[PDB]
RNA sequence: AAGGCGGCCCCCUGGACGAAGACUGACGCUCAGGUGCGAAAGCGUGGGGAGCAAACAGGAUUAGAUACCCUGGUAGUCCACGCCGUAAACGAUGUCGACUUGGAGGUUGUGCCCUUGAGGCGUGGCUUCCGGAGCUAACGCGUUAAGUCGACCGCCUGGGG
């Protein structure tokens, strides 16, 4: 995420520009991961679980349309 | 307490110079619950220092006040094995309510003749910014600058 | 829409940079396909068209050599 | 010495502490300053205010050498990762860019082991 | 086929699937005993050894701590060729058939018009989720059945020992 400065401005745009640069290319989303050695079997059942998950709220969220609360 | 807000009592002002700051003053200082005593030691002794140093007794006490006044203070936090202090700012009420406190106890430990003379010293020491009520601001203020990176 | 590629029948080549440059980052990582739109069976083209690109250093690996 | 006129500060953040140093365009550095000497040792050194004391101590000790101008880059994601960078912004000096030069690994060696 | 397979390029090679036609004409299904393949760890003989890291050593917490935590670290993980033949080798569900209301998707061919630009109309092969009848002890399965039926094989007969 390399950002050159432009003309004038203030720091702070620059400055949060940078790290609005930053979360888009994710580096600490990586770093955190790499940080020490997840095993290939761990890796395969937290990416299916997230999804079954992911998907679960996605049909509740119609049960939830239809209904009324009060 | 866990859900109510609570709001305060107003007491009587002073019968002399009629101001509530000097009526909070004496109801620190009041022990076991009798003002007769409590008013003798402060009038006595607010009239010793505003003979020896300068006019306008309220303002003589009020010299005082401003020396002492907290700005920032610590609260213990815990998180994991060991807990760590956290700066916070300190509102008005408690800054003016803090102070009388520290001068009426830094009072009650100096050995001198009478309780009328331990106060009259103490508020003479915190006009001239010294003595143990300003030296308990400066530890407070100097603690909560040596640890104040936590927020 | 996400048409982009699904009018240009073809296998997506790697001499031609000029459509290759849309489809990576700031950085030189590939965007995903969800962003894009791009269909399967043109996105995995597409990916062997960038790293055909990038053996022969028509582009960058990544932002900063 | 030798009055370089604009120079590089590498930021070395990091999970425990953080080490700043200042450099010309060549790379041979000038003078450093880091949390865990500045007076932190212990649970303090990874704070984002104990970075920022670093950075200007790091301001210091460069005045003979009369920088002006920085290329602040960035590495070793941490607490004191962008309040490093106002600090040095805070010491004067006008930044032309700022990087991430973190090293990212395309699946290289293999890491340690999980904590329990 | 199962184990399993992940940068890019080449040259050797196996199996799927679809369109429209030709040909052989029951050539089929299952399979005791056999034969082959079979993660990781492990073994033998040569290489290689960056990073991780059993054993091992030191520091700490602890009543103790041959552990968890920290600092280092050898076999091993890597390559070639031989052994081993086991796993929660798991949709804990044998293989091959025909039949039995529906939705929401993914991926991969296709034949039409409406190459009217996006678009709609149909037909195949795999795969994910929800659910009707039915099934059952219940959980649940449900056109890829654990439903309704055939053909063969394997196995089960109280718990511990
Ligand atoms: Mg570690
Ligand atoms: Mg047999
Ligand atoms: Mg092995
Ligand atoms: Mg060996
Ligand atoms: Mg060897
Ligand atoms: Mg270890
Ligand atoms: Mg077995
Ligand atoms: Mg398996
Ligand atoms: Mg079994
Ligand atoms: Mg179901």
């Amino acid at each position: 995420p390399v950002i050159k400065v432009r003309e004038n401005e203030p720091f702070d745009v620059a400055l949060r520009r940078f790290k609005r640069s930053c979360e888009k290319a994710g580096v600490l989303a990586e770093v955190r991961r790499r940080e020490f050695y997840e095993k290939p079997t761990t890796e395969r059942k937290r990416a299916k679980a997230s999804a079954v998950k992911r998907h679960a709220k996605k049909l509740a969220r119609e049960n939830a349309r239809r209904t009324r609360l009060y | 307490p866990r859900r109510r807000v609570i709001g305060q009592r107003k007491i009587l002002p002073d019968p002399k110079f009629g101001s509530e700051l000097l009526a909070k003053f004496v109801n620190i200082l009041m022990v076991d619950g009798k003002k007769s005593t409590a008013e003798s030691i402060v009038y006595s002794a607010l009239e010793t220092l505003a003979q020896r140093s300068g006019k306008s007794e309220l303002e003589a006490f009020e010299v005082a006040l401003e020396n002492v006044r907290p700005t920032v203070e610590v609260k213990s936090r815990r998180v994991g094995g060991s807990t760590y202090q956290v700066p916070v700012e300190v509102r008005p009420v408690r800054r003016n309510a803090l102070a009388m406190r520290w001068i009426v106890e830094a009072a009650r430990k100096r050995g001198d003749k009478s309780m009328a003379l331990r106060l009259a010293n103490e508020l003479s020491d915190a006009a001239e910014n010294k003595g143990t009520a300003v030296k308990k601001r400066e530890d407070v203020h100097r603690m909560a600058e040596a640890n104040k990176a936590f927020a | 829409f996400c048409r982009f590629t699904a009018e240009g029948v073809q296998e997506i080549d790697y001499k031609d940079i000029a459509t290759l440059k849309n489809y990576i980052t700031e950085s030189g990582k590939i965007v995903p396909s969800r962003i894009t739109g791009t269909r399967a069976k043109y996105q995995r083209q597409l990916a062997r068209a960038i790293k055909r690109a990038r053996y022969l250093s028509l582009l960058p690996y990544t932002d900063r050599h | 010495r030798k009055q370089v006129s604009d120079g590089v500060a590498h930021i070395h953040a990091s999970f425990n502490n953080t080490i700043v140093t200042i450099t010309d365009r060549q790379g041979n550095a000038l003078g450093w300053a880091t949390a865990g000497g500045s007076g932190f040792r212990g649970s303090r050194k990874s704070t984002p205010f104990a970075a920022q004391v670093a950075a200007e101590r790091c301001a210091d000790a460069v005045k003979e050498y009369g920088i002006k101008n920085l290329e602040v880059m960035v590495k070793g994601p941490g607490p004191g990762r962008e309040s490093t960078i106002r600090a040095l912004n805070a010491a004067g000096f006008r930044i032309t860019n700022i990087t991430d030069v973190t090293p990212i690994p395309h699946n290289g060696c293999r890491p340690p082991k999980k904590r329990r």
